[PDB]
């Protein structure tokens, strides 16, 4: 679900 | 007959701040002179300038040491007392607790069941396991100015020790998602309805107190026994009296699938993209917690979404529900309706029903 960007 | 204040042990200390962190003591330290006790054992006295303290100095104790201090106002540096600054209301002492087993994880590590040891009253614990840590009381800053229905209610923070904890009342039919996944079956659509306005009801109440929820998603919404809604997972969350939260600077972690365009790519956080979130949230509800965009990655998905491409109407969504999404995925944030214009729509929607 989370992305690190 | 009454025991003295200085006669009492240093655990009892209005002005003993024990694992206080640094941003903290910082906050809470106003006016020249403005003094407080903290564990680094060694215990620290900071009045901001720090000196670290079978007798204490810089007595028999370190609160007749600071009572001499404060009684004779000799310096420490030239720093002399003035002003003991005490915890807030709502600093709870470990032993005020008992530890039940985890419920859940995040960030910052593990999510607990409790109790209240003084009433029973059954609690979930938030715990930290150090810039992160810094941000780690975060949510209690946000959640101590509030009290509402459809939001998690702080009961109290557990700062005095490692480690430190949040403790919020617990609602304990557990989150949202595994709700629709376990029960939604059985569930009538009026039900749905009510729950998303409980979901309203609540964002809306945070667009009025100037927060930034950030992570909207039915993760992060708790159903209690009644089948009530609460938000909860204030982590990420941020208060901005001019409404819009700018992303500071360096990686961040994002749920992209729920994440508005303009807050992805450009970092602009405002209730108008938590609005979006909300979209999605309504996408989950009406298809009983299916995965959102469940064939793109988080990349292509965010290439569709660019593109004009959205989520389709889940199967017997009422008409009036979907065209509510489709409003709150708007592209331009200006376009999205309130939390308040959602909310009237949700119980409107549901009074018909
Ligand atoms: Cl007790
Ligand atoms: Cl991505």
């Amino acid at each position: 679900i989370y992305e690190s960007l | 007959s009454m025991i003295p204040e200085v006669q009492k042990p240093l655990h009892e200390q209005l002005w003993y701040h024990g694992a206080i962190p640094r941003a903290e003591v910082a906050e809470l330290l106003v006016h020249s002179g403005d003094f407080l006790v903290r564990e680094s054992q060694e215990y620290v006295l900071s009045v901001p300038r720090h000196f670290i303290i079978n007798l204490y100095r810089l007595f028999p104790s370190i609160p007749l040491l600071i009572d001499h201090l404060l009684s004779t106002q000799q310096p420490l540096s030239g720093v002399v007392l003035h002003r003991a600054v005490p915890k807030d209301k709502w600093v709870l002492n470990h032993e005020d607790l008992v530890l039940g087993e985890q419920i859940g994880r995040g960030n910052f590590g593990e999510v607990f069941s409790g109790r209240l040891r003084a009433d029973n009253t059954l609690v979930a614990v938030k715990s930290c396991r150090p810039d992160l840590k810094a941000k780690f009381l975060q949510e209690a800053r946000i959640l101590k100015q509030y009290s509402h229905p459809n939001i998690v209610r702080l009961i109290g923070v557990c700062t005095q020790k490692q480690p430190i904890y949040i403790v919020m009342e617990l609602v304990q039919g557990g989150d949202f998602l595994t709700f629709l996944r376990t029960e939604g079956a059985r569930l009538r659509v009026k039900t749905l309805l009510q729950m998303v306005g409980d979901a309203a009801a609540g964002m809306e109440y945070l667009e009025s107190k100037c927060c930034i929820h950030r992570d909207l998603a039915a993760r992060n919404c708790l159903v209690t026994e009644k089948n009530v809604l609460k938000i909860s997972d204030f982590g990420m969350s941020r208060e901005e009296a001019d409404g819009v939260y700018a992303a500071s600077g360096g990686l961040r972690q994002v749920p992209v699938k729920w994440t508005a365009p303009e807050a992805l790519n450009y970092g602009r956080y405002s209730s108008e993209s938590d609005v979006w979130s909300f979209g999605i949230l309504l996408w989950e509800t009406f298809s009983l917690g299916a995965s959102p965009y469940p064939n793109l990655s988080n990349q292509q998905t965010r290439e569709f979404v660019e593109k004009g491409g959205r989520l389709p109407c889940p199967e017997l969504c009422p008409d009036a529900v979907f065209r509510l999404m489709e409003q709150c995925w708007a592209y331009e944030p200006g376009q999205r309706p309130s939390f308040s214009t959602i909310y009237q729509e949700l119980q409107s929607i549901r009074k018909r029903h």
